[PDB]
């Protein structure tokens, strides 16, 4: 029994497709950052759907039989909403409309993400049905060199709504979340060529002319 | 049976029994992660790649572009899940056959349907989804960092995020030199217990000594369909 | 047929043939990992994500908080499984269409059942488990590091940890400027041959020159369950 | 004489040496190189930060196989920036010139140091020292990835005359282009209102115009 | 106008060594960590002696002219005192931090200062024509959070700590908390016998009471 | 008034202190150390790049629990190397076989301040007015070996000026007592820059055996009169 994982990218939880029973809803976890070492959850797998949000949802222990919770300088990263980018770090309850919501459903068949690397939406392979259309989400970096990435076969590389900042940084100790200037989102490109590109021409894109250069995707489910 | 696989880790020198409903493929030793050229690559504990039939402090080699392969010839690491075996009363590195009582054993089992792990985020056990039967219960094991703050982690949906026995030091650091030891920087990260009301509140700093460690550690259960 | 996928990498310019029992979905180019803003992020070779329909030296762009996206304007890398094509005698960057003969091709095949890899940790081929049929054999491929010692690895349960042909340099480094080349810091990590006798002792440090390479490289076999 | 005083103008014009000090050479203000995603830094107070001939790629590397590559991989260089407005696209060949800060190495009679106040007010030179310039406490910087580096607080390099939110530019060696990227951070010492001890620092965000009053001030003094 | 910086490793202001006049006193700074990158101040240099203490003595600015003070997860590190860690192993906050922080003195020297290393339990003699300022232990480097840290130049007085500490530095955060952590390693030069230089080094795990038996000794000299 | 200058022979013999300086002590050329996967470097122009006694592990580490470990993890040390070639088997070098690979250094007391000037050409740069030459060499800037960790040289320091160009100017030693050259051991030199090609886009160049020094910048270490 395959598990389908949707990310709404809004403060409201997404509905499971018709026939598929919802196991649980939660908050869209991108990655933890313990000891300035990022550990990621794949957005296509149920582990990215953490039922309960916290700025610090983890603790750490050492071989001295001592454990610390929210005592050092650790981080957590969560998928973001359209909510206006705050001028100053949001705090306690005002964090709610910034964190994306998720749903884990019970699928009869395995779901896969297919990428076109082109402006046009890819059609699902023969014997497969479409679930959603999105944009090709590859990888991310935030604090230092740290971040992680999505798997291109996994439905988590196919975000329904494109955002240059699809994730928010939650400082675990201070209990605040904020967008910072070093947050990068990486997306597969549109290649005008059939299957091979030789020498890429560098380009800088302002708001409005971006989306026509992002690769498009479809999440498809096998027919049974 | 469509070929689904589940890996169990005993965290002792004894082979873990395949959970009810599954059949045994092969036994081995619990590999957490390797480190070569000072970069960590890990194997998810729920997957069969964390279960190697043969142990070595150096279970890998590297090759360069000039067709030269070096084995146990630089400064590289391998990490294995550890037993309850107490640290020697000198903290001096463990060499040779004295390492065997420290390394955990694993079992790769074939499941008829998909295997998954649920997390409660409380001291209570998370219930299996409706129509899924329980295999084992444990503690939410997320990630780890040892040498140079390099390490790896576990997917929270994967059974490998559910260690049956909570350990302060769940893994031992082994070297290409043939030495294994625990180190002060070998951190292990676990999902914290949070309450629904506390979710958006500023977290309260907590420090836990021997007897209070599992107080803030979330629980987990590994479930299987049909 | 619930939607199982097996990804095969030819390690040549040819499209690999789907193993016995599987149906072809699409072909593509063998992507190992990308390196954006100095962080390496890898696609597991056993998954369909390691198989991209279109090649580029820069197959990705990045975006900032100011809603400004840069494509191939910085210093970022892409890494591809490579062919047994010899490195140019000058050892200079390979650019344009001259890259094509160096890039490995892959095939994503729809499988009736789940696929796994078994590792022997010996010079001998590990047999398939009870009730599993053999798809292909290969060598145990664990991890890799190239530029800034950043890289990624394979899951040993996944078929991507089982490369059909052993290569001392299994992958090539491509840059967003449009050039690809092998570099001296490009290492490949393979499972070693361990014996049950010296399982818990000192490992003998060994350096292997050409012809002695595969004598310590572990063997693997990709299996698929019977229907 | 015998000491080397280094001046960074933060402009496309070369700064003049103070009276009595003979100029050795003028060059370009080099912050740090980035080879193999590793940053090695030149202290802005030392004469190494003043490289006579500018290049997007002023270095090369060799391996033990007797092979040297120049501008053949993805390496970077970083230079101190001018007051020039932030370009829309990465600037190319000749248009890079007004973005790169100039420097001067002057021969000095005595060792010059930088003193920091950690206060709104300008720190005074100790007894027997004369002031050379007044600036702002420049501590460290990070640009691409986790790489960057910093300045020694005793070194005159930690005291830049003009405060700038992005006082340096990233120059991509192979492409031959330079640009300001969003992941550039400049770290400065803060102002502490207390005499010597600050207990819990209060979190704050400072927009353009309200910044300079929270940056620590400095003086470069010579014996 | 030569300088020598001395660290007390206690709460008291250290006296300047015999021959040197005092300039100013302050708190002993080891290294800062901004945006997950460590940047250090050499202990022998005056940059390791900040006049004012803060758990966050710095802020960062971006390309949009937006500066953030104590808003993210940055660190500062200071040399520590013999003051015991609270028995609960809890983060030290507020004005309870003062007894933990070392004090330093920037002293003006008539001549150049250097440190010598013996690589032996015996004190290395000063070079011919150099007078001793103080003796100590060989402090090479250190790593704390994210295994990041810095080190000291072995010719600088900063590589020569007067008092040996198994935990020589404390970790402070911009959140206003300071604490010792299990990953905080300190690196000291090993004692090497001349007859064993090119022989395989014998592994040694040293318990309390034997710690300094393999730690090299040093002496800070002035001409 | 006590200035110091450190010279490296890049050979198994002790270097002789340049004209005007007096010898203090000899030792072995230390480039950088690597503990807990992090590198810390000693500038080759300073005395700290010269240790009296060599070891493959010249340092230990201590923790908060008052426990110190010597050569008990995987730590490195990097030293300047000699013209001595790599063995036939390319196996790690151990024991007294390491001796002919390690460079020797000398710490010398200088009457005046020492500095390095760079031509950024194939020509040897002239010393500034009032300064006198000590030695000439090649512009050594930085280096990376294992984990892309390493360190660099201050360009105005005598450490940025290596007398003899080496494709592999350093050797990698471990706490196990084994030293070897490795494929990822890179050495970064200042390239030759022409006045015309300053602001121009750099031309990609790949040099082989006998052409390596063609693009390497030259330096001179000068001491004021
Ligand atoms: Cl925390
Ligand atoms: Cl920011
Ligand atoms: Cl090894
Ligand atoms: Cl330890
Ligand atoms: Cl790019
Ligand atoms: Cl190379
Ligand atoms: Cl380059
Ligand atoms: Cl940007
Ligand atoms: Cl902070
Ligand atoms: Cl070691
Ligand atoms: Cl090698």
């Amino acid at each position: 029994g395959y598990l389908l994982v949707k990310h709404s990218q809004t403060d409201q939880e997404p509905m499971c497709p018709v026939g598929m029973n919802k196991l649980w809803s939660g908050y869209s976890l991108l990655y933890f950052e313990g000891q300035e070492k990022a550990h990621n959850q794949d957005l296509g797998l149920a582990g990215s759907c953490l039922a309960r949000f916290s700025t610090m949802p983890f603790l750490y222990c050492n071989p001295g039989d001592v454990c610390y919770y929210a005592s050092r300088n650790d981080k957590s990263y969560w998928l973001s909403t359209t909510a206006p980018l705050p001028m100053m770090p949001v705090a306690e309850d005002e964090i709610k409309p910034y964190i994306s919501r998720c749903s884990v459903c019970e699928a009869p068949a395995i779901a896969i993400a297919v990428h076109s690397q082109d402006v046009s939406i890819p059609h699902c392979p023969a014997g497969w049905r479409s679930l959603w259309i999105g944009y090709s989400f590859l990888m991310h970096t935030a604090a230092g060199d740290e971040g992680g990435g999505q798997s291109l076969v996994s439905p988590g590389s196919c975000l329904e709504d494109f955002r240059a900042t699809p994730f928010i940084e939650c400082n675990g100790g201070r209990g605040t979340c904020h967008y910072y200037a070093n947050k990068y989102s990486f997306w597969l490109t549109t290649i005008p060529e059939q299957s091979f590109q030789g020498s890429p021409s560098a380009d800088t894109l302002k708001a409005g002319l971006i989306r026509t250069h992002i690769s498009r995707c479809q999440v498809c489910m096998k027919n049974l | 049976d469509h070929g689904f696989l589940v890996t169990r880790h005993s965290q002792t020198i004894d082979d873990p029994q395949c959970p009810s409903g599954t059949k045994i493929l092969y036994h081995g030793y619990s590999l957490l992660y390797v480190q070569g050229n000072e970069r960590a690559h890990g194997q998810d504990l729920g997957t069969a790649g964390s279960c190697l039939r043969k142990f070595s402090t150096m279970p890998f080699l590297f090759c360069n572009i000039n067709n030269v392969c070096n084995f146990a010839s630089r400064n590289d690491y391998s990490y294995w899940l550890s037993t309850p075996e107490p640290m020697p009363m000198s903290m001096a590195p463990i060499t040779g056959e004295n390492i065997r009582p420290f390394i955990s054993r694993c079992a790769v089992c074939e499941a008829p349907a998909m295997v998954m792990a649920v997390h409660s985020q409380t001291i209570q056990i998370p219930p299996c989804p409706s129509g899924w039967s329980s295999l084992w219960i444990g503690y939410s094991f997320v990630m780890h960092t040892s040498a140079g703050a390099e390490g790896s982690g576990q997917a929270l949906a994967s059974p490998g995020s559910c260690l049956e026995e909570f350990r302060s030091a769940p893994f031992i650091e082994c070297h290409g030199r043939g030495t294994c030891n625990y180190y002060a920087n070998a951190y292990s990260f676990w999902l914290a217990t949070i309450e629904r009301s506390e979710m958006f509140k500023k977290p309260t700093p907590s420090t836990l000594k021997a007897g209070e460690l599992r107080t803030h550690v979330s629980r987990c259960q590994v479930c299987m369909r049909r």
